[PDB]
């Protein structure tokens, strides 16, 4: 009795593009032909211009079809879909698609391969090997191994993760916390989303290893309200892991204890900021805390707290499973390891490209993204999210590396890359940066709370062509005001999209070339 | 809103650390909004002031204090969807609906909301309705998805 395994992604981006209808159509079609299939709802390979990307297990490996719509499915069967027959939508052996093959998926190794919620799938691809090794190590040794890897904070401030863990380990306290920052607030980012939706056991393992390293028994995943799929997948994964003894009071019979729960955010971008996040968890308004206490020492409820981004925590298992030196050899300078870069915006082939630091923007734009979606020339690329600077073409050859970007005023951030073609109006981008700040300001700082709105209104005067030379000066003083009087990068980095647009594209503001 | 179930939602959560937002989520998820009458119940079970509790509700854009329409359509307005046309889609959505952002249709079927990134940045312009996602949304597809809502 012949049963063909078929993969249809359940990643929310695949879902947005019809994946469920395709899966039901594949099921209906199989039944109408009296053929037996097993439809696996995998993660997304992260090649979104091919989603929904249907894969078929054949003797040659998994082969792919994409993008598949519900209407295409009877024709897919007719062309021999169940045996990998060729079709207008054929893409071949999935792992051979260069966009995928030419990556260094250390963190994203399973994403798109596995059923996200199958412990069997997870453990058949190194899942929980990192934990098994960490369980046989001293807490300080786990900290040292994360230190030696060169891992840095993938939320974008890139603080050295191991030194942060060492602080929490050394603090003296009966209660300690692992806090996973899943606020992923930046436009152009979806790596955290994909981890939580497509490989949540990896996040769980990473936080459990963090718990072992510092002496925490309770963890929280604060996940933005804009990510309902991540939240439901994570709660299901936590239940499955607890029931199989990967969580709870006797993890794999080791006597180690770790409990995990998801908390839903509520639409405030500034709750991505680590202390505003802690305020939110505690049931308060998300106002940034002052720092006479560093959160690693007095964080959640005043306890020593590890606060890390999804990708930072998601990279701990491979670091434990394969070793610090394996991880550290990737990258360049002090940017060790890899980053899941996210190609977004006006991009022909957008999605997830995990590569060692040192890849240049241009390589990513042309060799992976394929240029713009419109087909027009790229004019500006914002890297690192809404607080990142726009890069012009002349910056596309700087290596993506925390230090080389910071030197010229670029922001690697989380690795999101948002492409704008030549139609972009950079004065309006500047307006939006000010507008976005007025919307999200926690309210503690005057240039952030109200200076932003005044920036909107001076920008309006520029957009309608009123007194451009005068009002641009006003925007620059306002930006200098924000750089000098903001308690966090929301206010302090709003000038970065504004000043780069101003300096690189003055003509959009009515100024001479 | 069901006030008796609001008090049960609250009482089940009253010993959770940082209970306020989970309580607010469960009330909104089951009732549609957080009624004013709920605030003294939340305040008293949490040993918080009514003012404190109101301050948290108003701070967080996710939370609404009056019922929305039958469907909340969220149109992403952030930079990735801007780059593939979120602004034109935003203006078409207002005309096709007859209402601005944070507002509800005259027939009560749709409340129009902005959202700042759905994590669909490679497949924009993105739209979310309830928890149903839509990518590559232009004017025609927007009209179509709104068409599907009413019927
Ligand atoms: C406005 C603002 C928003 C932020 N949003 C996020 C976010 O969405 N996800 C994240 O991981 N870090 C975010 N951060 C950074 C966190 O404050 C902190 O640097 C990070 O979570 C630390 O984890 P890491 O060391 O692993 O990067 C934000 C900071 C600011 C000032
Ligand atoms: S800069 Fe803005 S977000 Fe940051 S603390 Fe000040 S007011 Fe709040
Ligand atoms: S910017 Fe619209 S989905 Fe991310
Ligand atoms: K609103």
């Amino acid at each position: 009795i012949t049963i063909t395994t078929i993969f249809v992604p359940r990643d929310s981006t695949a879902l947005a593009l019809g994946a469920d209808d395709v899966a039901r159509a594949i099921a209906r079609e199989a039944a109408a032909r009296n053929e037996h299939v097993r439809i696996v709802r995998n993660g997304s390979r992260g090649m979104f211009w091919l989603e929904p990307l249907v894969e078929v297990q054949t003797g040659a490996g998994r082969v792919a079809y994409g993008p598949v719509s519900a209407a295409d499915v009877p024709g897919l069967f007719d062309a021999g879909l169940l045996q990998g027959g060729e079709h207008a939508l054929s893409q071949g052996v999935t792992e051979e698609i260069p966009f995928l093959k030419q990556q260094e998926r250390l963190t994203f190794a399973r994403v798109g391969i596995t059923d996200p919620l199958s412990l069997d799938d997870y453990r058949a691809h190194e899942g929980f090997a990192g934990l098994e090794r960490a369980l046989a190590m001293q807490p300080a040794e786990i900290v040292q191994e994360v230190t030696d890897s060169g891992l840095r904070g993938r939320g974008g401030a890139a603080f050295p993760t191991g030194i942060k863990w060492k602080t929490v380990l050394g603090a003296q306290s009966a209660v300690k916390y692992i806090v996973c920052n899943a606020d992923e607030g930046d436009s152009g980012t979806f790596s955290d989303r994909m981890v939580m939706e497509d490989d949540p056991f990896m996040l769980i393992e990473g936080m459990t290893i963090a718990a072992l390293a510092v002496g925490a028994e309770q963890g929280y995943i604060y996940c933005r309200s804009e990510y309902p799929h991540a939240i439901a997948v994570l709660e299901s994964a936590i239940g499955i892991a607890n029931a199989a003894g990967w969580l709870g009071d006797d993890i794999r019979g080791s006597g180690k204890r770790f409990h995990l729960e998801v908390r839903k955010g509520a639409g405030a971008y500034v709750c991505g900021e680590e202390t505003a996040l802690l305020e939110s968890l505690e049931g308060r308004r998300g106002v940034v805390r002052a720092k006479p206490p560093l959160p690693a020492l007095q964080g959640l409820f005043g306890k020593p707290t590890v606060i890390n981004n999804v990708i930072s925590l998601a990279t701990v298992p491979v670091i434990l499973a394969r070793g610090a030196q394996y991880y550290r050899d990737y990258g360049m300078g002090r940017s060790r390891g890899t980053l899941p870069f996210q190609l977004a915006g006006n991009i022909k082939q957008g999605g997830l490209v995990e590569k060692a630091f040192g890849v240049t923007l241009r390589e990513l734009l042309v060799d992976y993204g394929g240029g713009t979606r419109s087909g027009r020339a790229i004019r500006a690329v914002q890297v690192g999210g809404p607080l990142g600077a726009y890069l012009p073409e002349s910056r596309f050859d700087v290596p993506l590396d925390y230090e080389a970007y910071a030197a010229f005023g670029g922001v690697v951030g989380h690795g999101g890359i948002v492409v704008f073609d030549e139609t972009v109006d950079m004065a309006k981008q500047a307006r939006y940066a000010m507008e976005f700040c007025a919307i999200e300001s926690c309210g503690k700082c005057t240039p952030c709370r109200i200076g932003s709105t005044r920036g909107v209104e001076v920008m309006d005067r520029i957009i309608a062509g009123e007194q451009p030379v005068k009002h641009v000066a006003l925007v620059r003083d306002l930006c200098d005001t924000m750089l000098n009087g903001s308690l966090c990068a929301m206010g302090g980095m709003t000038p970065y999209p504004v000043l780069s647009a101003l300096n690189e594209f003055p003509e959009d503001f009515g100024l001479a070339s | 809103a069901d006030a008796t179930r609001i008090a049960a939602i609250v009482a089940a959560r009253q010993d959770i650390p940082g209970a306020l937002l989970p309580i607010l989520h469960e009330i909104q998820d089951t009732q549609g909004y957080i009624p004013d009458a709920a605030v003294p119940v939340i305040a008293r079970a949490l040993n918080l002031s009514r003012a404190e509790v109101h301050g948290v509700i108003t701070f967080y854009h996710h939370f609404r204090q009056q019922p929305a329409g039958r469907h909340v359509v969220q149109v992403c307005r952030a930079e990735a969807c801007q780059s593939v046309g979120a602004e034109a889609l935003a203006e078409h959505a207002q005309r096709a609906l007859g209402c601005g952002f944070h507002e509800t249709t005259a027939d009560g079927q749709v409340t129009l909301e902005p959202v700042y990134c759905l994590g669909q940045c490679a497949c924009g312009p993105a739209v979310m309705v309830g928890e149903q996602l839509h990518g590559y949304v232009d004017a025609r597809r927007f009209d179509a998805l709104v068409r599907s809502l009413r019927e």
